[PDB]
């Protein structure tokens, strides 16, 4: 669904991404800007304001697996309906998590992106990565449908 | 809003100043190429980059949220007219205020990374989601 | 809510009066039967067809709507207390709200059908959107 | 994916629905009760009041159009995707509406039922429909993603 200067513009940006921290900040910005989701990680401990979130290592270690799992959506895009297929089935039946709330999680990864690369993150680039969400959010959506 | 979130909002805001007009301007063209159904409420429009008329447009909706930023306590009241222009005459998707929001929350981070923590993204979230109900108020 | 929303509404809500908390039991079912991501909020509950709880509840559900429909015109002052219960103690989810408000549209038109006309049903949804909104104004 | 029982409710109440009035019924609620639908719709004439949406004639008309790609929906529950392939191709390439009315309409006609049906429409038939409409409001929406 991408064009071959969107898929490059994609992958020169994700290579420069600090698998590292990015991860953590956006499932740090998660549970602080929409709060509700912070009761399907009542075991992570304190969140109890925005400083306890950012600091928890374990939404650090846990932002960590949550970018490992785009990297893979992101090497096999023409069929993520199959890469994501346990993940979707982990979500939808056992964690019972609305669809809705894959969507905020893509949209804050949005923000994260443009937060880090400041002017590099351009219109056309933005667009490209907005396809890229809504194409994994839609996947682990599937168990629902 | 909350006290925090107010005076949250009135720092961020603070820091955006002359160039408001010109975020506004980066905020429509973000969404009319990355949501393109949006589109479809500006045919009478040329919104290819750099237009005249989307750097006019940007301005009028940075105007607007100045007026709101100002006027926080009495917000139904300062967008009244808006909001009978939004959903009686233009009859816009509530889906779409969404959009539009996310798109200046883009263009913020962006351009102040310094001031953007995950407490200020929190309260500009508030605020702009605030907006968008006074602006769907007459459905 | 316009005046003539008022109205439909304080018609509508007379014409169920002791009827009350035996639909909001109904709607809670429905609701539980089609969307059971919603169960999750009540562990501590028999969930079976025809609990004690579920009417108990259902009548706690129907007696805060009548205090609504009594106090339409200062509405976030007479719900003020179930916002913190919800957002702040009871993290629920906003989506859900929708679902409730639907299958409660569902129970009135299922047991009123003289009274759901369009433009009532309407107003109703208007006014359990009004509802939603303050019950989520703690986000 | 219905069960047996689900499944045989479903088809079971159908076959007892009045075609020539439901669908006006329902296309007409959805322009009065989300008014922002109406901007789809401005060649049908006059929808100023709800007592001028519900006895357009062109809304009765075209209701009958909806309830019939239902009808069509029930037959190949198995195979929507490719039912609705034609439909989906209109509704978000030539019309763009947004998915999220999809789902609107399908809970329009949720409420349309209980309406006419009453009782007998009880929690358990509806938990079945609402998997349907579901389904539709899918179907209809696959070439967004
Ligand atoms: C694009 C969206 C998302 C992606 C890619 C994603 C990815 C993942 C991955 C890779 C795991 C680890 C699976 C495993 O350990 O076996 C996971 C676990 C989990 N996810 Fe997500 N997730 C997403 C959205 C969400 C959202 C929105 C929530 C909650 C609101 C959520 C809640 C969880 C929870 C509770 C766990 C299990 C943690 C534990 O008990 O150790 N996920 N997710
Ligand atoms: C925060 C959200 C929004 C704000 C503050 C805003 C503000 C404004 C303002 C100030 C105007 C000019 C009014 C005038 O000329 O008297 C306007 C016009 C307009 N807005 Fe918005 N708007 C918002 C959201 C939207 C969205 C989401 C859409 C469509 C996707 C939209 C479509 C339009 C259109 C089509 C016009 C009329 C343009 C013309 O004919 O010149 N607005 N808006
Ligand atoms: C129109 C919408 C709603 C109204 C008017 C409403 C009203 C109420 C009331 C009056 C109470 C009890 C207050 C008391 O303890 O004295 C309550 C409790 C509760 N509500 Fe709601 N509610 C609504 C929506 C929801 C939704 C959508 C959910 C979950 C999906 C939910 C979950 C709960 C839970 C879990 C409790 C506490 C149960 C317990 O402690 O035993 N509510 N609600
Ligand atoms: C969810 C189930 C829906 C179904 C089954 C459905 C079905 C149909 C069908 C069968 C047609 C006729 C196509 C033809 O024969 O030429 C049609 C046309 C149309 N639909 Fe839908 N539709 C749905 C939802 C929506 C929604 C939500 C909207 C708008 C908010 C919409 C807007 C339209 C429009 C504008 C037309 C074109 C009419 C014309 O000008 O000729 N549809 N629909």
């Amino acid at each position: 669904h991408l064009t071959p200067e969107e898929k490059s513009a994609v992958t020169a940006l994700w290579g420069k991404v600090n698998v590292d921290e990015v991860g953590g900040e956006a499932l740090g910005r998660l549970l602080v800007v929409y709060p509700w989701t912070q009761r399907f990680f009542e075991s992570f401990g304190d969140l109890s304001t925005p400083d306890a979130v950012m600091g928890n290592p374990k939404v650090k270690a846990h932002g960590k697996k949550v970018l490992g799992a785009f990297s893979d959506g992101l090497a096999h895009l023409d069929n993520l309906k199959g890469t994501f297929a346990t993940l979707s089935e982990l979500h939808c039946d056992k964690l019972h998590v609305d669809p809705e709330n894959f969507r905020l999680l893509g949209n804050v990864l949005v923000c994260v992106l443009a937060h880090h690369f400041g002017k590099e993150f351009t219109p056309p680039v933005q667009a490209a990565y907005q396809k890229v969400v809504a194409g994994v959010a839609n996947a682990l959506a599937h168990k629902y449908h | 809003l909350s006290p925090a979130d107010k005076t949250n909002v009135k720092a961020a805001w603070g820091k955006v100043g002359a160039h408001a007009g010109e975020y506004g301007a980066e905020a429509l063209e973000r969404m009319f190429l990355s949501f393109p159904t949006t589109k479809t409420y500006f045919p009478h429009f040329d919104l290819s980059h750099g237009s005249a008329q989307v750097k006019g447009h940007g301005k009028k909706v940075a105007d607007a949220l100045t007026n709101a930023v100002a006027h926080v306590d009495d917000m139904p009241n300062a967008l009244s007219a808006l909001s009978d222009l939004h959903a009686h005459k233009l009859r816009v998707d509530p889906v779409n205020f969404k959009l539009l929001s996310h798109c200046l929350l883009v263009t913020l981070a962006a351009h102040l990374p310094a001031e953007f923590t995950p407490a200020v993204h929190a309260s500009l979230d508030k605020f702009l989601a605030s907006v968008s109900t006074v602006l769907t108020s007459k459905y």
